[PDB]
RNA sequence: AAUAUAUAGGCGUCUGGGGGGAACGCGGGGAAGUGAAACAUCUCAGUACCCGUAGGAAGAGAAAACAAAAUGUGAUUCCG
RNA sequence: UCUGCUGUGAAUCUGCCGGGACCACCCGGUAAGCCUGAAUACUUCCCAGUGACCGAUAGCGGAUUAGUACCGUGAGGGAA
RNA sequence: CAGCGAAAGCGAGUCUGAAUAGGGCGUAUCCACACAAGAGUGUGUGGUGUAGUGGUGUGUUCUGGACCCGAAGCGGAGUG
RNA sequence: GCUGUGGGUAGGGGUGAAAGGCCAAUCAAACUCCGUGAUAGCUGGUUCUCCCCGAAAUGCAUUUAGGUGCAGCGUCGCAUG
RNA sequence: AAGUCCAAGAGUGCGGCAGUGAGACGGCGGGGGAUAAGCUCCGUGCGUCGAGAGGGAAACAGCCCAGAUCGCCGGCUAAG
RNA sequence: AACACAGGUCCGUGCGAAGUCGCAAGACGAUGUAUACGGACUGACGCCUGCCCGGUGCUGGAAGGUUAAGAGGACCCGUU
RNA sequence: ACUACGAGUAAAGAUGCUCGUUACGCGCGGCAGGACGAAAAGACCCCGGGACCUUCACUACAACUUGGUAUUGGUGCUCG
RNA sequence: GAUCGUAUUGGGCCUCUAACCUCGGACCGUAUAUCCGGUUCAGGGACAGUGCCUGGUGGGUAGUUUAACUGGGGCGGUUGCCUCCUAAAAUGUAACGGAGGCGCCCAAAGGUUCCCUCAACCUGGACGGCAAUCAGGUGUUGAGUGUAAGUGCACAAGGGAGCUUGACUGCGAGACGGACAUGUCGAGCAGGGACGAAAGUCGGGACUAGUGAUCCGGCACCUCUGAGUGGAAGGGGUGU
C-alpha cells in the first residue's frame, strides 16, 4: 500500500554461506541395527544399497538408536556416541 | 482563521488489568498506572513506572491499610 | 518459465526444522547509546514471523 | 553539542567497554570511572577515549 | 606531364562486379512507450529498427583449456 | 579472465601466460599464422500426406474480377 | 530420509554463555511406569512406532497482451 | 502590385512585414507504417439454472484520502467440544 | 448455579477462496454551528434501510406492526 | 492602437570575417571589405532624453586566495 | 405508450405516484411554455495523466573553452 | 653548508627548417576545369588543427520532479512524540474542537546508609524596611519535587551529610499492549562490585516526552571464513 513492506523494514540475516562446506548424509545405529539383523560388513555401497543414505555421498554415522548386532562398519566419518556404540557391541568403526 | 491547537499524544492503556477474586501467575501486570494511586501488598511489587505486578500465584485481592489503597494476592490452596 | 524467488524476502527469512518462518528484530543497527541493556537484549536473536505476515512471506519465498 | 558521546575502554585490556555522554563544558578532563571489563572478569578502571 | 630519374595520368586488350530473394547466420549502430504504483541509476533490451555481408547452412573449433593434489579430464558445437 | 581507442612499451624456455586483487611455491598450457566435416537453425519454392482444425459475419485481407473495385498528392489503407 | 550454528564444526542434539544455568531451535505423535516438583509441569525407562513421491481433476497465484474494449500522447524509419 | 509556367526549403525541422500563423479541409510540434494487442489507481461491458450460508462502508499505515496492505466482519474444510 | 441444547446452526485454533474499506436516517449521550440546517464529527450486544417483500402512515428507502419454501374461493390476530 | 517602415543609438566583425546551415568538406554572407555586413532596442518630423555601477550581465587586469588531469613517489603495508 | 390540469409526495422542479378536477374518436394550419427538448462521454471547477513554454529546480549532452600528452624536430642562451 | 667540468633530467626565452599549415603566385593532368591532385616559388612553423585524458561556461537542447490534509480548490495553518479536557465512572473513541509542552539536562540532580520537615502567620530583635540572618510560638500539607500537565509523594518520591559508580556483564519464569514493524514491566539465577552491623537495596533519574526502520559505509575487538596450497585482500560475528 506504500509503506515500508515487511521484507525491507526487517535486517537481514547475518552470516555468510561458506560455499567450502563439506556436507555429510547421515545414517543411525538405529537404522544400521533395523537393516542388519544378522550383522556383518557394512559399507558406502551395502548403505545405499539397503537405501539408507543416497548414492555417490559422503556418509557420517550418528549414534542415535540401540546397536545389538556384531557388525563392522566403514564411513568417511563417525560421531563420538555412534564410534562407542559400534565398539561396545564388539564391531570396529574403521574411518574412511 | 487557524487555531494553535490540535496536537495531542496516544493512549497508554493504564488501568487495572486483574480485578479482585482473579487467579494470576507470579509476574503478571496487575495494574498500569502513573502514581501509587495503588500501593503493593502482600506478594505484590512495584515496577520502576509503578505498574504493581504479582510475586507469587495466588487470586487478586484489593483492600485498605491505613487510608492507602493496597492490592494483594491471597495465597490459593491446593486443589 | 520457472517461478522466481524474492530476493529481498530469501535474505530476510529463514526457516525451522518443522517449517516455523524465523526473522529478526528491528531498531538494533544503530543509535546504539541510549537503548538500555535490557531493551538492547530483546531485541537480539530470532522471532516467528507472526500470523498475519505467515503467508505473504511464504508467498515470497516460494515464488 | 555541549554533551556529546564518549566512550570509556579498560585502562588494562584497552577493550572499548561502554559508551555514554557528558557534559563537556562542566567536564573538560576525561572522565575516570571503575566499570566492570568483561574479559578482564573483573572491575577495572575505564577511562575516555 | 609539370621534370631529370620517374610517378600521376593516357591508350589498347582480357577477366570480374553491379541487381533480386520469405526465413535462418555473422559483424557493427541502436530507441521509446512500459515496470519500478512518481523518476534519473536500473528495466524494457541488445528488443523494434537500421547498416555491411554470406552459405546451404553459418559461426566456433584442435588448449598460452579445465581442474585441484584425484598417479583427474582432454578441439568445437548443440541438448538435459 | 575477455575486449575497443590513446600513450608507454618486454624476453625466447632457470622464457612467457593462466589457476577471481596481490606475493611465494606447486599445477596446467605454450599467445601475438591459417584451414576443417557431423551433431544444430530456417522454408520463398516442389511432391506426398494428416487433423476430438474453420464450413462463407468463419477460415488467409482474398472459396466469387483480390492486393481487385474504391479512398489518398504520396508513403499507405483496403472491401462486398 | 537430522538437526543446530554467522561459520569453522558438532550431531539427537546443537547455539549463546565462564556455567550440569537459564533460554532459542530440534528429536512425528500417543500409552504405561518411576523420580521430582503443585512457578503453571518437567525429567528419565519401556513400548506403539513416524510418510513421502509421481501422474492427473479443481481453486487461487507467477511470467507472459493474460477477462474484453477505450486515450491524450512517446520512439524508429519513411512520405509530403 | 497581381498573376501564369518551372524550381528550392521537411518535422523539434521549414517558412513567418510575428497571429502560436501556415506546412494537402487537422499543427504549442504534420502524415503513414512499425515498436504495439503502448499504458490508464479511471469509465464501460462480462452471456444458462436451482439448493445452503451470507457481509462491509470500521481500525492502523500509506507521495495517502474515489487506490492499496494487514486486522475486523463472510464462506468452505479440518481439529476442539 | 442453571437455562437454551434432534440448536444457537454459538465460541476457539489452523488452512483454501473472498468481498468490503464513499454509508443513510431514526432514538438516546456529546462536540463544531446561532445549543440553525434533510448540516458536520464521534459514542451506543441501539434499530431499520443498504441487502427486505407484506400491512399502516393519502402518496412517501431509514417511522410503527411484521422477516415472504410453494398452493388453498379456511380460521385467529398485530400496527392501524 | 498589433507587425513592418523610412530615421536613431548601441554591440559585434580586419576578411575562405562575425553570424548561420552542416559530423566534416562545403555553402550563404558576397563574386561584398568598416560610408560594408550581422545582432539588439526605438520607430517620420520638432524640443529633448535627468540621477545610480550596489545586484546581474558584458569588457579589460592579474598582486593575492582557491582549484583538474599530468609530473612527482618521502612514509606505510602484503609477500619471503 | 389509447403520453391532461391543480394542490401535494418522491433523488428535494412528476404525462406515468396520492386526492381531486377536467376531457367524445381522428386529422389539418399555426405558436413555441414543458418533455430538465436534439446535437457535442462540460471547454468552467476539482482529481489522475499528457503536452508544450520558463528559470539562479535536478541530472545530463551538443557547442565554446583550459591545460597535459601524441603527431613533434635542431642549434643557442638561462633557471632547477 | 657555497661554488666550477664532466652526465642525465626537466622549466623559460629567442631563433632555424625539415614535420604540419596556407582560399598566396605560377606551371602540369587539361581540348574544355574558379573542383581536385601533383611540381615549384612565397610565406607561417613545431605554434595551430586533430586524437586521448582533464577542469570550466553551458535553458542552446533533452528527460523529468514540483506532497497530502482541506466543510470545492488556492492563500493561511498543520504533519513525529508527551500531558489534560471533549470521552458518555473498565479500555478505546473523531473534527481546520478546547489548553500546554518536547527534539533536553545532571559525573550528580545516579546507587546506598543515616538524619530531618516545609509554606504561611503572630511576637521580639543594630543597621534591616512586608520580605535577607537570629529566637519563641501557631502551623498535616496550602511549600517543594531540573523542565509542560496529570497521577503521586509529609511513611516522604521534599531538605542534609558520609561512602561510592549497578548510568554493570550472561540471562530471564511470567505478563501488558497490540494489523504488522515498533513499544513496556518483570521476580529470580551466576559473575564481578557499591553501600550497610545485618536484613537487604542497586541493570540511571517520583512516573509518563527528550527521537528515526531498512539499506550503505566507518572504527575497535573475536579460538569464524580465506576461490590449487601458506598468507593476504575482501567477507562474517560482537560492541558502537
Ligand atoms: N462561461 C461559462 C461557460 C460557458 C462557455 C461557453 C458558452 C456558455 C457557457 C462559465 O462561467
Ligand atoms: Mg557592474
Ligand atoms: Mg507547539
Ligand atoms: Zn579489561
Amino acid at each position: 500500500g506504500g509503506q515500508m513492506p515487511i521484507h525491507m523494514r526487517l535486517p537481514k540475516l547475518k552470516g555468510f554461506k561458506n560455499r567450502f562446506r563439506t556436507e555429510y548424509q547421515v545414517v543411525n545405529v538405529g537404522d544400521i541395527n533395523k537393516a542388519f539383523p544378522q550383522g556383518g560388513t557394512v559399507g558406502v555401497d551395502e548403505l545405499v544399497a539397503k537405501g539408507l543414505v543416497r548414492k555417490n555421498s559422503l556418509v557420517k554415522v550418528l549414534g542415535d538408536g540401540k546397536l545389538t548386532v556384531k557388525v563392522d562398519v566403514t564411513a568417511n566419518k563417525f560421531s563420538g556416541s555412534a564410534r562407542e556404540a559400534i565398539t561396545a557391541a564388539g564391531g570396529s568403526a574403521t574411518e574412511l | 482563521s487557524s487555531s494553535r491547537n490540535g496536537r495531542d499524544s496516544a493512549a497508554q492503556r493504564l488501568g487495572v488489568k486483574r480485578f479482585g477474586g482473579q487467579v494470576v501467575k507470579a509476574g503478571e501486570i496487575l495494574v498500569r498506572q502513573r502514581g501509587t494511586h495503588f500501593h503493593p501488598g502482600v506478594n505484590v511489587g512495584r515496577g520502576g513506572d509503578d505498574t504493581l505486578f504479582a510475586l507469587a500465584p495466588g487470586a487478586v485481592e484489593f483492600g485498605a491499610k491505613r487510608g492507602r489503597k493496597t492490592v494483594n494476592i491471597v495465597p490459593v490452596a491446593r486443589p | 518459465p520457472k517461478a522466481k524467488t524474492h530476493s529481498g524476502a530469501s535474505k530476510r527469512f529463514r526457516r525451522t526444522g518443522t517449517g516455523k518462518i524465523v526473522r529478526q528484530k528491528a531498531n538494533r543497527r544503530h543509535l546504539l547509546e541510549h537503548k538500555p541493556t535490557k531493551r538492547t537484549r530483546r531485541l537480539d536473536g530470532r522471532t516467528t514471523v507472526s500470523a498475519a505476515d505467515n503467508s505473504r512471506i511464504n508467498k515470497l519465498l516460494n515464488g | 553539542d555541549v554533551r556529546p558521546k564518549i566512550t570509556l575502554a579498560c585502562e588494562v585490556c584497552k577493550h572499548r567497554n561502554y559508551i555514554t555522554k557528558k557534559n563537556r563544558r562542566n567536564d573538560p578532563d576525561r572522565l575516570e570511572i571503575k566499570k566492570f571489563c568483561p574479559n578482564c572478569g573483573t572491575h577495572q578502571p575505564h577511562k575516555e577515549s
